[PDB]
């Protein structure tokens, strides 16, 4: 899939996810800012919502 | 050729003619003007660049203090105009000189600026704070620099010389010091030097107001949507340190010197990652390191020292834009989205006021409801979308902004007020968000004269007035033509008069959002005390 990628200090770029999903890492409770997108679905916690999806294709947005 | 060499007290310096609508400038960028603050250096007040020798390159635009990158929207203007335009490096401490050309035979005055960014965030390279419009049409020297932002410039431990806090502001003054001592190889007149900043930027400036060290280095000030005393620009000593530890335990570390050493040893992204981790938590328009009352760079509380302030001697331009608010709502408000017109309902108002105004208890939150709600329309989506942003913006800004302007005009001071209400041609946010936060610099900057962007021609004669206005200020103390257009009052504690800024002329009004700002700083205080 055709996902969004990035970290903390960099910016959005589209990437070959393929077929793993993909994810949306953010702060959970506002400011719910957005601290990372990349391929897969890593595990989140109470400061960190990770958000996974597969099928749109640049979803992780 | 010629002038774009100039010998400041540290060396040579090779800089260069930008281009403009009306005639070239000279700028000199990347001067450094402190030793990078490196490993040992890292969390320490900065210390002056040492002389070099040889020639140094003030062609371009130096590194971007590290920091965070906003990556709610990808690939949007409206956000991503605001990312760092250079590559991020802790080695930042750079600043930036425009002079008019030919340089001027008299001491001209001096306009400094401090960008914005919640303490969090900023660079002085932005396109949208390119000074060389300004310069050209005014015929001003105009600096802007570059200080340390996140835990490199505001984690704080209180009280330790390894890590005492503060030194994001310290590099802003270590910049105004360096004006003090070479603005002159400019043709910059150091006994008339200006601050003018955004947000954060204006926070700053208003803290240099309260610091006595800094008053020698400055004459006038220009605060734009931002104040020292809004609830989000300061911290005190014990949530300071209580951040700074879950920082240091969240990186995994381990004794203040042990802690900060440790600190020392984890690469920049490391302490960015886990940055907004230690924000307490349930809010918009909250950032985690920010300036401390220490007692040292401010000896006492905005808002004490405001109130004890003899302000005489002193002129000082104030203003907010139409809608505050707006531009943080899309946060962590609930319902509200830039992809749509955020029409809430009355049950997400509800809950967004307890996001808009953290730590509160219930009772206060019904007081603000109480007010912001029209009792004639309680359900209608539109009017509680603009009712949110206001609260917002309001509790903020405008209140906090309001306040200051009254008690230095109060104290001695000379004030000006504005209101920003004219949302550019080109912007790039909601129709909903009416004029956002930081969408007035754009024109203060005279951007809208640069061809290479689509601005209306009554746009860049809008942006002209402005800057008008703003030179005439940083010049004389006063921003009207110093005629027979409309005058612009000051602003007086009592009659509270201000002026609207758009593309029709000046309109004068009373009341900085009076009503509403009364229950801020009147009410809500003795509530929350009585309970
Ligand atoms: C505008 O966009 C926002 C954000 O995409 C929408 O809000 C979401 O609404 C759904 C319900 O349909 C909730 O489950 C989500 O939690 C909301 N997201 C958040 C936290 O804001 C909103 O519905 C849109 N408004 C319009 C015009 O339909």
């Amino acid at each position: 899939t055709m996902c969004y990628s990035h970290t903390t200090t960099s910016r959005a770029i589209l990437t070959n996810c393929g077929e793993n999903s993909c994810y949306r890492k953010s702060r959970r409770h506002p400011p719910k800012m957005v601290l990372g997108r990349g391929c897969g679905c890593p595990p989140g916690d109470d400061n960190l919502e990770v958000k996974c999806c597969t099928s749109p294709d640049k979803c992780n947005y | 050729d010629a002038e774009l060499l100039v010998t400041v007290r540290g060396g040579r310096l090779r800089g260069i003619r930008l281009k403009t609508p009306g005639g070239p400038v000279s700028a000199f960028l990347g001067i450094p003007f402190a030793e990078p603050p490196m490993g040992p250096r890292r969390f320490l007040p900065p210390e002056p660049k040492q002389p070099w020798s040889g020639v140094v390159d003030a062609t371009t635009f130096q590194s971007v203090c590290y920091q965070y990158v906003d990556t709610l929207y990808p690939g949007f203007e409206g956000t991503e105009m605001w990312n760092p335009n250079r590559e991020l490096s802790e080695d930042c401490l750079y600043l930036n000189v425009w002079t008019p050309y030919p340089r001027p035979t008299s001491p001209t005055p001096v306009l400094v600026w401090i960008y914005g960014g919640g303490f969090y965030s900023g660079a002085s390279s932005l396109d949208v704070y390119d000074g060389r419009f300004l310069v050209q049409a005014e015929r001003t020297v105009l600096v802007s620099m570059n200080y340390r932002v996140g835990a490199f410039g505001f984690l704080a431990l209180p009280g330790s010389r390894e890590a005492p806090g503060n030194v994001g502001l310290l590099d802003q003054r270590l910049a105004l010091q360096w004006v003090q001592e070479n603005v002159a190889a400019f043709g910059g007149d150091p006994t008339s030097v200006t601050l003018f900043g955004q947000s954060a930027g204006a926070a700053s400036v208003g803290m240099h107001l309260l610091s006595p060290p800094s008053r020698g280095l400055f004459h006038r000030a220009v605060l734009q949507s931002g104040a020292p005393n809004g609830p989000w620009a300061t911290v005190g000593m014990g949530e300071a340190r209580r951040r700074a530890t879950q920082l240091a335990h969240l990186v995994g570390c381990p004794n203040d010197t042990e802690l900060v050493a440790c600190l020392r040893t984890r690469p920049a992204q490391v302490l960015v990652n886990h940055e907004w981790h230690v924000l307490p938590q349930e809010s918009v328009f909250r950032f985690s390191f920010v300036p401390v009352v220490d007692g040292d760079f401010l000896s006492d509380t905005p808002e004490a020292l405001i109130n004890a302030g003899d302000f005489h001697g002193l002129q000082v331009l104030v203003g907010v834009v139409k809608d505050e608010g707006s531009y943080f709502l899309v946060y962590g408000a609930p319902g509200f989205s830039k992809d749509n017109e955020s029409l809430i309902s009355r049950a997400e108002f509800l809950a967004g006021v307890r996001v808009g105004v953290p730590q509160v208890s219930d009772l206060a939150a019904e007081a603000v409801v109480l007010h912001y709600t029209d009792w004639l329309h309680p359900e209608d989506p539109a009017r509680l979308r603009e009712a949110l942003s206001d609260v917002v913006g309001d509790h903020n800004v405008v209140c906090p902004v309001a306040q200051l302007a009254g008690r230095l005009a109060a104290q001695g001071a000379r004030v000006y007020a504005y209101v920003f209400e004219h949302r550019a041609s080109t912007l790039s946010w909601p129709l909903w968000m009416g004029v956002p936060h930081g969408y007035e610099i754009e024109f203060i900057f005279g951007i809208p004269l640069d061809p290479s962007r689509n601005y209306t021609a009554e746009e860049k004669i809008f942006a002209q007035r402005l800057m008008r206005y703003w030179a005439n200020f940083a010049r004389t103390g006063d921003p009207n033509e110093p005629p027979k257009a409309p005058q612009w009052p000051p602003y007086t504690a009592g009659a509270q008069q201000y002026v609207s800024l758009d593309l029709r002329p000046l309109e004068v009004r009373r009341g900085l959002r009076a009503q509403a700002c009364a229950f801020w700083n009147r009410f809500l205080p003795k509530l929350l005390s009585a309970t």
